[PDB]
RNA sequence: AGUUCAACAGGGCGUGAAACCGUUAAGAGGUAAACGGGUGGGGACCGCCCGCCCGGUGGAUUCAGCCCGGCGGGGC
RNA sequence: CCGAGGUCCGCGGCGACGCCGGCCUCCCACCCGACCCGUCUUGAAACACGGACCAAGGAGUCCAACGCGCGCGCGAGUCAGAGGGUGGCUCGCGAGCCCCUGCGGCGCAAUGAAGGUGAGGGUGGGAUCCCCCCGCCCCGGCGG
RNA sequence: GCUGCAAGCCUCGACGAGUAGGAGGGCCGCCGCGGUGGCGCCGAAGCCCAGGGCGCGGGCCCGGGUGGAGCCGCCG
């Protein structure tokens, strides 16, 4: 029953730094975006670039 | 589904005392703790018997309670039933019982505590014996009553020896036709 | 009639006995009634006895 | 039963008068609210007038049914006529204006007899309720700035013949509060029984046994809620109203001295009853903490097991490693060599 | 004093634990290549005898899993007795017998009611684990520790779970009080379904005795 | 004898409350006013009473002596604690510990004076 | 006024047990009334009749009885009544009765307001 | 009363407890002890032999108090005396014997069922069985009779 | 219009249920109507962070330990 | 931590009714199920009977005696039944209290048509209990 | 810490069809009585309700409307 903050984070192989994402949800849905890194949540830390999308 | 019989599931033994004696449900308080916890095969048949009812708590009569006393080997023990010790006008002498019974008849008082001996409730019994040490548990005759007498294959049946119900004991009173 | 084992009844209730059934109501006022008849006897024979 | 305390007589003020009366031994006899309840049943029910119905009730038609043929539902209907009522059923119970199912008749077993030693037994019982504070205040009486519970007042008491005299006594030994009690609940009965000479109903106040009557019964007799009682002649239907025990009794020094004698003690049989004395105790020590508690009982009884035993609930040990180590500890190790069997090791 | 007896007695438990713990591990670790000795042995015995020309016939299996396949209603009364005694009172359920002709002729007079085999290690190895549970005190009691078997047969030298293994793969001298202990396996329905139940398993149904096919039918029910 | 005195009042008392199906004893000397053998509080020789002042200031601690048994003008004690919280808690706190007077009552005491007291 | 614990009351069913055939008669009423008819369906528990209440129907124990609100309802008439829930209140509501007057409904939400104790119909007058 | 009764749970059951094919008819089998010889024999026959016939002489003006013999056994003889005579008469067993007059405490005949004491009596009876007088010799003692 | 606290007490008049009926409001209607289970829509009336301890902070403490004096109470 | 069954020491948009919530119940709609109850009957949805609708009424009672079970009092006794006594100018209270040299009933003796006569432990199983012996002990007990 | 209404509370396991019929429980319901605890012209009983709920159920509580003088809980 341990914390959020201690749980072990997963990652699909398919997702690695540098590959191209795709939302599908927000307001970004279907915008490909590039992958950077995983943060310590497991959420992933997304790029569009800006100047791009 | 499952392959039985829930015929036989109720187990029909009295837990409780059909009674509302507030004395009584006491001693059941007081000996349902020494069933639990003393671990003596005497407190868990007290814990029956207090239970049951009058009928199967039948008198001991005084003089049956003295031949049981007068076995080998009861010289200092003490008798317990758990019901009334009833007097015996037909016996003469009293050996200075130790009896410990739920209740004693006036005259049964009287020739127990004047024979210098000594009279116990079943509290006491709790309390200066809680294990049932050094105890000899009197019953009294539970097929002794006139209802037993009935209670057989049926009167007008060979070797039945069985009283039948009948308004009157007399000439004309079911005697003619079977009973010779 | 008879289901099993027990005694040959023989109630008495064949007749009209509804017509004839005499309730012991007043047996408490006729014990006021039979004690104030002695008392009023007791004065009228004031100095003998009550019991004759 | 040997716990007869010195109980002390008050004036006719709320303080004592110096003298001292040994407790009765009836307020010792075994308190039985079973008997009790059993006794004030058929003891109420020996008061109780007969009611029953008219044995004409319904049968003063004529009435012949009509039998099958006609439409109607085989009842016996009442003679033709230019009335409504001809043609109505007029006999069975489920007609208007017929007779009942069952008409109560007048005699019915209104009046139960009780054995004379239950009634003294459920009266010994009554008694020894009220000596005790419990008791009393569950009953429902306010006693709780009375001097003592067994109230026992002078005998000049008995000798009071006005109504100030008595109120003031009340006054003085607290006792007025169960008074107020009984104005407070002084109302309208709910039911059809105000229609049957039973509109107004009250509380039940304390109970004043005397020995003497001098004008005590008198005194007394305007306060609502009090019950005058001779000490002789103890109804145990105004001793345990409503088949309940702890009833209020203010007892005077004349009343509380021949007590004794009325019942007797264990020792000695009353003297004002042939052949009688208090019922014996089936259960000398009543206290079951001082028997549980004791030396030798504590001695006997194992100690008190207070683990919880919840269900363990069930894992798959073919699944879960560590459930299966526990039960097979061997199962590590053949693990162990079967994982290291899938790994390609070259030997000589 | 009465914490130092107290602490003394925790500690020898404590020490007495850790010596059964290391008895059951060399038990349980012996009891595994017994399993494979005797797999060896009909092995060099079969391989001997087609050396020499002949034949090596193995001995008769001495344990069978009967598996209750038929319902409850509509039985008849001679098959209803055995099936009780057999301590299968419910459908799809499992117990142990040890195969004996006062055995083998009750499961014949109670053939088209079950679905019976001779299992092997697998099978009797998964069904105590999966499905294991004893019966205490007449009550079904989840096989959690070795505390509960070595409680009830621990006169038998059965102290933990794998000598009840031991005992009713191999049968032994105390199969009769180990295989009562274990309630009635509750098995679940064949994952899979089955041929047809009504029939025998020679003739395309699945009543019956199927020698070693019993295992595929654990497999699937447990 | 209060095993034989609650044997007389656990279903029939003048305080006895039965409704939704939930039962409430209202005796002034219960801590809870729970029906049970341990919270009646007019059947023991030791019993604990807590109730507010007569302003709605304070905590009035009601105890009941030893002599004061069949007396009930002379039955109880009335001691009044209008302090702060901790030191009304501490007080009624060392009257059930320190005097070893009816213990099992100790923290339902700390509570119904916890409770009065807001 | 929170209760001291508010668990997920779950309910096996919310619909009424509707007593059969009252929907076709105005003589029976909707209280249920068990089917003892030779023939009946509802009593056969036939297929899409209306089922009958059994035991297996039962509440959880830990919240029979409990209101929405995670309280259970206790009826009051005064407040000497009220004082009752002074110990308590975290778990059980005060519900003042039907027949008191405005005057008297009036000092009890004021009284249950200082113990602490939730009304479930403080202002019904 | 009629709180307990089991017609208060008979309520909403038709039959009653009486039976939907047999209902609960006016006397399915005849009112009072009908049929005692023709369908109810097995009955009468099983539970009360002896029902149907003549047996012995008939008294027509048979008078309870002529054949009044009310008995009592030795066991009980001493019951008639208080505890203290009995015991008082036992130091002195040198011929100084009380006198239990049977007939005055209700009884006419002495039957010899249970044992005496070792202690001479006179007991006065109207009527002695042979075995309760040999009790009564034997014991040391006689057997006075009385009219 | 008026009397009455009230005509939701107007003369077979206290309360005024059900069946039945008029009207209004709302919705529906080719498988007689109703009914069980599941859900959907609609409608009518409703419904809706604190406690303990501790750390500092800044204002008030008929202010605390302890002592003294008086009183009360407690025990296998 | 693959360990005596769950926690987050993770979080988002809306929160004063406009755009939030109301299981069930009201209306409506759809899918699945679904023949009218009662009654007798082997078998009822029956082309078997009763029932157009609604309200109110409407059917296991009381008495006597018996049986068995249970509660209670006392106990080889038990019940006081008719009656009597009396808190005395009698409410509640036609209750309750009290004693009847306890009449009598039913028990304490049966058996015979009657005249009549009239009742002295053993073995086996057995709750419980008693004693002895050997270990252990937390001195109270536990084990054999 | 909580309970200990011991007729209470807690733990574990298995089980659950039913006419005729039997038994048990009922803080199901109705009328009156002895007790006890109340309620009511600031509005009882009864009646009505597309309001809020409780109980497996019998039924119950609350709110609103109407009504106008009595009524209910608990132990027997
Ligand atoms: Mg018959
Ligand atoms: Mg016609
Ligand atoms: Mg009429
Ligand atoms: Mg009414
Ligand atoms: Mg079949
Ligand atoms: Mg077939
Ligand atoms: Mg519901
Ligand atoms: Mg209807
Ligand atoms: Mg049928
Ligand atoms: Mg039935
Ligand atoms: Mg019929
Ligand atoms: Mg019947
Ligand atoms: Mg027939
Ligand atoms: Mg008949
Ligand atoms: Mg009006
Ligand atoms: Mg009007
Ligand atoms: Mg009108
Ligand atoms: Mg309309
Ligand atoms: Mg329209
Ligand atoms: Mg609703
Ligand atoms: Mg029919
Ligand atoms: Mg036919
Ligand atoms: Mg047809
Ligand atoms: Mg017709
Ligand atoms: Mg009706
Ligand atoms: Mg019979
Ligand atoms: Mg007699
Ligand atoms: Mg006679
Ligand atoms: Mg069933
Ligand atoms: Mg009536
Ligand atoms: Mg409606």
């Amino acid at each position: 029953i341990k914390a959020f903050s201690q749980h072990r984070r997963k990652l699909r192989k398919t997702i690695t730094p540098g590959t191209v994402l795709i939302m599908l949800t927000g307001r970004h849905r279907g915008k490909r975006v590039v992958f950077l890194k995983q943060l310590d949540s497991g959420l992933l830390l997304v790029t569009g670039p800006l100047a791009i999308n | 589904g499952v392959d039985i019989r829930h015929n036989k599931d109720r187990k029909v033994h009295r837990k409780e005392p059909k009674s509302q004696d507030i004395y009584l449900r006491l001693l059941v308080k007081l000996y349902r703790f020494l069933s639990r916890r003393s671990d003596a095969p005497f407190n868990k048949v007290i814990l029956r018997r207090l239970f049951m009812s009058k009928t199967n708590r039948p008198p001991l009569a005084l003089s049956r309670l003295i031949r049981k006393m007068k076995l080998p080997g009861r010289e200092n023990l003490t008798a317990v039933v758990v019901g009334t010790i009833t007097d015996d006008v037909r016996i003469q002498n009293i050996p200075k019982l130790k009896v410990c019974a739920l209740k004693v008849t006036d005259r049964a008082r009287s020739r127990i505590l004047k024979a210098g001996g000594q009279i116990m409730t079943f509290d006491q019994l709790a309390l200066t014996s809680p294990r049932g040490r050094g105890t000899v548990l009197l019953s009294g005759p539970r097929k002794g009553r006139q209802v037993y007498r009935h209670f057989g294959k049926a009167p007008g049946t060979p070797h039945s020896h069985t009283k039948p119900y009948v308004r009157s004991k007399g000439r004309k009173f079911e005697r003619a036709r079977g009973r010779r | 009639a008879p289901s099993r084992n027990g005694m040959i009844l023989n109630p008495h209730f064949h007749k009209d006995w509804q017509k004839r059934v005499r309730t012991w109501f007043n047996q408490p006022a006729r014990k006021i009634r039979r004690r104030k008849a002695r008392q009023a006897k007791a004065r009228r024979i004031a100095p003998r006895p009550v019991s004759g | 039963a040997c716990a007869r305390p010195l109980i002390s007589v008050y004036s006719e003020k709320g303080e004592t008068s110096g003298k001292n009366v040994v407790m009765p031994a009836v307020f010792r006899a075994p308190i039985r609210p079973d008997i009790v309840n059993f006794v004030h049943t058929n003891m109420r029910k020996n008061k109780r007038q007969p009611y029953a119905v008219s044995e004409l009730a319904g049968h003063q038609t004529s009435a012949e049914s009509w039998g099958t043929g006609r439409a109607v539902a085989r009842i016996p209907r009442v003679r033709g006529g230019g009335t409504h009522r001809s043609g109505q059923g007029a006999f069975g119970n489920m007609c208007r204006g017929g007779r009942m199912f069952a008409p109560t008749k007048t005699w019915r077993r209104w009046h139960r007899r009780v054995n004379v030693n239950q009634k003294r037994y459920a009266m010994c019982s009554a008694l020894a309720a009220s000596a005790l504070p419990s008791l009393v205040m569950a009953k429902g009486h306010r006693i709780e700035e009375i001097p003592e519970v067994p109230l026992v007042v002078d005998d000049k008491v008995e000798g009071y013949k006005k109504t100030k005299e008595a109120v003031l006594l009340l006054k003085k030994l607290k006792a007025w509060n169960d008074i107020k009690k009984v104005y407070a609940s002084q109302r309208m009965r709910a039911g059809k029984g105000k229609m049957r000479n039973r509109r107004r109903i009250q509380r039940k106040g304390p109970c004043i046994i005397y020995n003497e009557d001098n004008g005590v019964t008198r005194a007394f007799r305007n306060i609502p809620g009090i019950t005058l009682q001779s000490v002789s002649r103890l109804d145990l239907l105004k001793l345990a109203p409503g088949g309940h025990i702890g009833r209020f009794c203010i007892w005077t020094e004349g009343a509380f001295r021949k007590l004794d004698d009325l019942y007797g003690t264990w020792r000695k049989a009353s003297t004002l009853k042939v052949d009688y004395n208090l019922p014996m105790h089936k259960m000398s020590i009543t206290d079951l903490n001082r028997i549980i508690k004791s030396e030798e009982v504590q001695k006997a009884i194992r100690p008190a097991n207070r683990k919880i035993n919840r269900r363990v609930f069930k894992k798959n040990p073919l699944k879960n490693l560590r459930v299966m180590m526990k039960l097979n500890p061997y199962a590590k190790t053949a693990r162990r060599r079967a994982i290291m069997a899938h790994n390609p090791d070259v030997k000589a | 004093a009465i914490r130092a007896v107290r602490l003394k007695k925790a500690k020898a438990d404590k020490k007495a634990s850790k010596v059964t713990r290391k008895l059951i591990f060399k038990r349980a670790e012996a009891y595994h290549k017994e399993y494979k000795q005797l797999y060896r042995r009909e092995i060099r015995m079969s391989r001997m005898a087609r050396k020499a020309g002949n034949y090596y016939v193995p001995a008769e299996p001495k344990l069978a899993f009967v598996i209750r396949i038929r319902g409850i209603n509509g039985v008849s009364p001679k098959v209803r007795k055995v099936l009780q005694l057999l301590r299968l009172r419910q459908i799809f359920n499992g117990v142990f017998v040890k195969l004996n002709k006062a055995s083998i002729n009750m499961l014949r007079i109670a053939e088209p009611y079950i679905a019976w085999g001779y299992p092997n290690l697998k099978s009797v190895r998964e069904l105590i684990y999966k499905r294991g549970f004893g019966k205490i005190k007449k009550q079904r009691i989840a096989l959690t520790d070795n505390s509960l078997i070595e409680k009830t047969l621990g006169q038998c030298g059965i102290i933990c779970i794998e000598d009840l293994i031991h005992e009713i793969y191999t049968v032994g001298k105390n199969f009769k009080a180990a295989n009562n202990f274990l309630w009635p396996f509750k098995l679940s329905s064949p994952r899979g379904g089955m041929n047809k139940k009504t029939t025998h398993f020679v003739e395309g149904g699945d009543a019956g005795n199927r020698e070693d096919q019993i295992n595929r039918l654990v497999r699937r029910m447990n | 004898s209060p095993h034989l005195q609650w044997m007389v009042i656990r279903n029939s008392s003048s305080f006895l409350i039965k409704r939704n199906k939930q039962t409430y004893s209202t005796e002034p000397n219960n801590l809870k006013a729970r029906n049970a053998f341990r919270f009646n509080g007019l059947i023991h020789r030791k019993t604990i009473g807590i109730e507010p002042a007569a302003d709605g200031k304070g905590v009035v601690v009601v105890l009941k002596k030893r002599s004061g048994q069949r007396k009930p003008a002379s039955s109880y004690g009335k001691i009044t604690i209008n302090k702060n919280s901790r030191a009304t808690l501490a007080s009624v706190r060392n009257i059930i510990r320190k005097n070893k007077y009816r213990r099992d009552l100790r923290m339902a005491a700390l509570r119904r004076v916890s409770a009065i007291l807001s | 006024l929170r209760p001291l614990t508010k668990p997920k009351i779950v309910k096996k069913r919310t619909k009424k047990f509707i007593r059969h055939q009252s929907d076709r008669y105005v003589k029976i009423r909707a209280n249920w009334r068990k089917p003892r008819g030779i023939d009946n369906r509802v009593r056969r528990r036939f297929k899409g009749q209306m089922l009958m209440p059994n035991i297996g129907y039962g509440s959880n124990r830990k919240t029979k009885h409990m209101l929405p609100s995670g309280f259970k309802k206790f009826l009051v008439h005064n407040v000497k009544e009220l004082e009752v829930l002074m110990m308590s209140n975290k778990s059980h509501c005060a519900e003042i009765a039907h027949n008191v007057s405005s005057k008297n409904r009036k000092l009890i939400v004021e009284r249950a307001a200082q113990l602490a104790i939730k009304v479930t119909n403080p202002n019904a007058r | 009363p009629t709180k307990k009764s089991k017609t208060r749970k008979l309520r909403g059951h038709v039959s009653h407890g009486h039976g939907r094919v047999g209902k609960h008819r006016k006397h399915p089998g005849g009112r009072g002890n009908a049929g005692g010889l023709h369908h109810h024999r097995i009955n009468f026959d099983k539970y009360h032999p002896g029902y149907f016939g003549k047996v012995g002489m008939r008294h027509y003006h048979l008078k309870r108090n002529t054949t009044f013999c009310p008995t009592i056994n030795l066991d009980k003889l001493w019951t008639l005396v208080s505890e203290q005579t009995r015991v008082n008469y036992s130091q002195k067993p040198d011929g100084p014997a009380p006198i239990i007059d049977v007939v005055r405490a209700g009884y006419f005949k002495v039957l010899g069922k249970g044992k005496l004491p070792k202690q001479p009596v006179i007991v006065k009876a109207k009527f002695f069985s042979r075995r309760a007088e040999e009790k009564i010799k034997g014991v040391g003692g006689a057997c006075v009779l009385t009219a």
